[PDB]
């Protein structure tokens, strides 16, 4: 299972060692694939770039680089976590401890997130040796991709910077099932928002091709369906730019045998289709429960299996 | 330690639950008192006789 | 009915110790406590002079 | 392998029991990995969600949410299927059945929804117990993605119509997409809902960037670098779409959120991540259609 041992340094007060006892099942990001490692390479003090702690869009970029490892067991002088990015090859399914208001279901791919909710408990200060541990929040990729979009746009709109009055939309609040989820709005850093904006802008461009114009012809046709089907009605969100975009072939066919529709789909599907993944870290795990329990309560251990 | 019921159907298969706890002893005190008049203490040890 | 039969009578004149005190006209906590998180522009039609 | 044993219901007709015997080597999606599962839980009548039988999109959703397990041994009063997702990678070779193109010595078969090809063909109904089984088609990832995108495009043309996408040349002989007749009307009616989510996510993506780029870079390195490599590409596409179309940071940003999600939900549905690979040995190296093929758990 190529487990990576992590040595607890010196002595962390009996209260600190009792804190690590309950950190089994949580996730660690190690900056290498190793066999021998120091406890301080995992700590949040290692996430610190030159002089500065990354913001909460900076962590996503730090969790982009390095490797998520789920702690399996904790011994008196070492921490055993098997690096999911590599050593995921277990016959059965390493335990992930659901730390989140959310609930997994069965089959939900699980991507991680820096802690981001209004009410949260990810500090775990260890006083004997100066270091701390922020554990990422596991979360279904549908929800984790909605969050990243919220953080990206919040860092971006603020950056315009919106000219328009000082009362903007929410973008800080979600819903998963019921349960309003309030994100933490705190700091946005130039460099962290740039790259997130840079790669967002960059990829949405490559998803536009010659055949794409053939699709833009269909906007008036969509709104014809906006209104005579109950689906397709639902599809178009009320705040739909497309709705505002309608408020065409152009000849120019280069010999007629290319099939730009097909080629336009492929192009869009690659770059724009895969945006959750490039903006954030893609799922590497998905909940699976052998006992046939079909959800995972918040705080429980989710049996987890390799990539969706 | 708690029993089980082996169960058919889609109901999830059940693990024997074992359970552990400690209760902390709670404390109090009682107190009464009494007194001796100075004329009694004078008597109770020699003195006056 | 009070205790021991005694049919009694609360009346509004009874509320004078409550609503006739200048605890009635103090709102500074309200207006300042609802001020946070600024609200949307409301067509201050009846709100403007 | 972790076999999971699906329980055949009460007495079934002798012709139905022979229908199942022929289903060994077929892919099943099992909702949970419980060792004991019913047959009704696997049957296609268990894919109903909104009160309807799912379309090709509703299927592809479910195929991404439950666990496919190849059928290893079919026994009277039991079906033994070994889930593809469980155990170590590159182990538990279990035999598949090839359907359509060859499945050469590798290529990571994807199990894509049945309707993409002869629709009802593969329904495999069991009348005695009144259920049915639609087995996904095991196609290689490059070809599975080429097809599923190939049909969506045909769907778009069909959406409003006044070079054949259909003819496919795979390996030795030209493959055929169209079954003509009204099958297309049945194929096109099930891709109907997948086509729209595709049309929408494009039209909603462009107009959202075409509004954002000119409503950004006008408020640093953002500006210069953007227009730099976008020369005659993004900007040209901006003037041309704004030519045959219409034109709000606040709705912009809140629509950029809702699109960004819906987009990646389609990238997940789509891309048909491979369930398995073919790694043969002392074998033909090409599995002819309808022949059991070796297969292993990870690409």
């Amino acid at each position: 299972c190529f487990e990576a041992d992590i040595a607890i340094p010196s002595g962390i007060s009996r209260p600190d060692a009792a804190a690590l006892q309950r950190c089994e099942g949580r996730v660690v990001f190690l900056p290498t694939i190793r066999r021998q490692l120091a406890l301080a390479d995992v700590a949040h003090e290692s996430f610190v770039s030159g002089g500065v702690s990354p913001d909460t869009l900076g962590l996503l970029l730090a969790y982009r680089r390095r490797f998520p490892a789920v702690i399996t067991r904790v011994l008196p002088t070492r921490i055993v976590a098997c690096p999911v990015d590599l050593g995921l090859t277990h016959a059965g399914t390493v335990n992930l401890r659901n730390t989140s208001p959310v609930d997994l279901c069965n089959g939900d791919p699980v991507s991680l997130v820096p802690p981001v909710f209004e009410g949260q408990a990810t500090d775990v200060r260890l006083e004997s040796l100066d270091l701390t541990l922020r554990f990422p929040v596991p979360l279904p990729t549908p929800l984790a991709r909605e969050i990243v979009a919220r953080l990206v746009a919040r860092g971006i709109r603020d950056l315009n910077p919106d000219r328009t009055p000082g009362e903007l939309p929410d973008l800080n609040v979600l819903y998963y099932n019921g349960a309003r989820l309030s994100l933490v709005a705190d700091v946005q850093q130039l460099a962290s928002v740039n790259t997130e904006l840079r790669s967002l802008v960059l990829n949405m461009v490559y998803s536009i091709t010659e055949g794409t114009t053939l699709i833009l012809t269909l906007i008036p046709r969509l709104l014809a369906l906006s209104a005579q089907d109950g689906y397709v009605n639902a599809l178009l969100q009320m705040q739909s730019v497309t709705r505002e975009a309608a408020q065409a072939p152009m000849l120019m066919q280069d010999g007629e045998r290319r099939l730009p529709l097909y080629e336009a789909l492929v192009a869009w599907l690659a770059h724009a289709g895969q945006l959750g993944d490039i903006l954030a870290l893609a799922p590497a795990v998905r909940v699976c429960t052998f006992d046939g329990a079909a959800v995972v309560q918040s705080g429980d251990m989710a049996p987890v299996i390799r990539y969706p | 330690h708690q029993p089980l019921i082996a169960r058919d159907g889609p109901h999830p298969v059940e693990q024997p639950v074992h359970n552990y706890m400690t209760k902390v002893i709670d404390r109090r005190a009682l107190n009464a008192a009494f007194s001796l008049a100075t004329e009694a203490i004078a008597l109770l040890t020699g003195e006056a006789l | 009915w009070g205790k021991d039969h005694q049919v009694l009578r609360l009346s509004m004149e009874n509320a004078v110790g409550t609503v006739c005190h200048p605890s009635l006209m103090n709102i500074d906590a309200a207006v300042g406590g609802v001020n946070h998180d600024p609200v949307e522009a409301a067509n201050p039609y009846g709100a403007y002079v």
